[PDB]
């Protein structure tokens, strides 16, 4: 059934699973035409498919050419996401294929279900959690690879960097969702927080800075402060 | 005109014949139903006075044999049986009519309702849905489950309706996952019509029989099958024009005949609102949409 606070630690057991988020698949800018009408221009996009246990991120870049000549792009986006998750599973060895796929939005259930009808032993699940994966495009290196792509392309990342060397996957997912929640509520502050100290760098093969354990606790606290605050600045409290 | 005699009426029972019904009291001198129109299937059905649980009944065609009802006190129901001795049968029926111990099938001359609800229903196809080859009539009751329900337990007592599943291999072509799910024309026209039913008349026959079993027995899996066969047509962008026209007449007479008080449980809000207002065929069912809006505007 649905994934919620009550069955949260299931994400970190030894059953392979993937989150699929489609928020950033179909992305547009809205602008005025010379005639004063409004028009959209699509920009590149991405499917965010994440193993929460390992940190393995399969970032499927969605190049604007996939929309050319198509109608009803919001609906098509969901089916395209489903088509791409489906070939990802088909290309992976049987022992790596997920036993569950959890979608962050319920409108992905029916698309993913038809695409995987010949995979009856993979459970497709929704969730009641309001996970902040849309903020994935606020991670500079992921935004960069999406925007520079000139053709469809799959890029593999570990979104936990090397954290699993020192913390458990439960703690690594909690850190990740805190960072993404922060970047989603106030991207500028969040980024200032992460990059304030010039001496802490991001390794070429990482996405985030090389914080010590002590520094991560400071950072995490600073991100909590931000989230409560903006929640004040928002509801005035 | 044909006749279904009854040996007797030992227990108090509400008897249905087609869309008509009448009450018979315990040991009342009742010996059956006469003047039944030849040329149509019929259903004779029962609801005991003590146990409104289990409505049950028999589908039959009078052209296929001489049939009668006899109460069985061991199994506790009114049982349909065939009489093979035609002289014994005619002699029995003639005596009961002479003594005027039979109720007359009460058809109004103007009234095409039964014809319209059973236009495409054939006894041969009923017997393939309700498998009991040794009898020429078919027993159905409220509790019988469908083959597809049994996939989600006794196969002998099942309703072998044609399985329709919108998120399936027959339904969906490899590489046409979005096309075939949003526009079910290929599932309707090639798989079901051309492949399984052969023609729209057999399709409409099963769709009418499912309705009738949902209405007369409150059979839940038959209701599921009726709404599914409607939904498959409404969800198909490409449907022969003659089929849309006939479907509108079919549904119109079903909606007209439904008891107003049973609409809450026999009509699926989602399917009906989708078919009449969202689907490809939202503008092709004028008679059905008109009677639904005037009779059941709450559901919509
Ligand atoms: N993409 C799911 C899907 C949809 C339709 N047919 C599929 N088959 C039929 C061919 O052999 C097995 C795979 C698979």
């Amino acid at each position: 059934g649905a994934m919620n606070s009550s069955n949260y630690a299931e994400l970190f057991n030894n059953d392979i699973k993937l989150f699929v988020d489609d928020t950033n698949v179909y992305r547009v800018t809205v602008h005025k035409t010379f005639e004063g009408n409004v028009a959209t221009k699509a920009i590149n996009g991405c499917i965010f498919t994440l193993n929460p246990k390992t940190g393995h991120l399969f970032l499927k870049i969605i190049h604007t050419s996939v929309w050319a000549g198509q109608k009803r792009l919001s609906q098509l986006a969901k089916w395209k996401t489903a088509e791409e998750v489906s070939a990802l599973v088909r290309s992976l060895p049987k022992e790596e294929q997920p036993k569950q796929i959890i979608v962050t939005r319920k409108a992905m259930l029916d698309p993913l279900e038809v695409h995987m009808l010949d995979f009856p032993n993979i459970a497709i699940r929704p969730t009641e959690l309001r996970l902040p994966f849309s903020a994935a495009m606020s991670i500079d290196k992921l935004s960069d690879v999406v925007m520079k792509a000139t053709e469809p392309q799959m890029v593999l990342f570990n979104i936990y960097d090397d954290w699993l060397d020192r913390i458990s996957s439960y703690t690594a997912f909690s850190r990740l969702t805190l960072l993404l929640r922060a970047l989603k509520t106030n991207e500028e502050s969040a980024k200032m927080i992460l990059l304030s100290d010039p001496t802490i760098t991001i390794k070429s093969y990482h996405l985030w800075p090389s914080f010590t354990d002590e520094q991560w606790i400071t950072i995490e606290s600073q991100m909590r402060d931000l989230i409560l605050t903006e929640y004040g600045r928002k509801y005035n409290v | 005109m044909n006749t279904v005699p009854f040996t007797s009426a030992p227990i108090e029972v509400t008897i249905g014949i087609d869309q008509y019904s009448f009450n018979v009291k315990e040991n009342q001198p009742f010996h059956g139903i006469k003047d039944i129109p030849i040329g149509h299937v019929h259903v004779i059905h029962f609801q005991h006075a003590d146990n409104s649980s289990m409505r049950y009944g028999y589908w039959f065609d009078c052209r296929m044999g001489n049939f009668y009802i006899q109460y069985d006190p061991k199994d506790g129901l009114y049982k349909m049986m065939e009489e093979r001795d035609g002289a014994k049968f005619e002699n029995i029926v003639h005596n009961f009519k002479e003594r005027q111990m039979m109720v007359s099938y009460p058809k109004i001359d103007e009234d095409d309702t039964w014809y319209n609800l059973t236009e495409f229903v054939q006894m041969d196809k009923i017997r393939k849905i309700v498998r009991k080859d040794e009898n020429q009539f078919s027993y159905v009751d409220s509790s019988m489950t469908t083959v597809q329900e049994n996939e989600l337990s006794d196969p002998a007592h099942s309703l072998n309706y044609t399985v329709i599943n919108f998120k399936s291999r027959e339904a969906i072509r490899p590489g046409h996952e979005m096309e075939d799910f949003l526009d079910k024309s290929y599932y309707l026209n090639t798989v079901m019509l051309q492949g399984i039913f052969k023609n729209s008349s057999n399709y409409f026959g099963e769709l009418q029989f499912a309705f009738l079993n949902a209405m007369f027995f409150g059979n839940y899996g038959s209701s599921l099958q009726w709404h599914a066969m409607i939904e498959l047509i409404c969800s198909s962008a490409t449907v022969p024009k003659h089929m849309l026209d006939k479907l509108d007449e079919i549904l119109y007479y079903q909606i007209k005949t439904l008891p107003e008080q049973y609409s809450d449980i026999l009509l699926n809000e989602r399917v009906w609102n989708i078919c009449l207002y969202s689907s490809f065929q939202k503008n092709s069912l004028h008679n059905t949409e008109k009677i639904m809006e005037n009779k059941y505007p709450e559901l919509l």
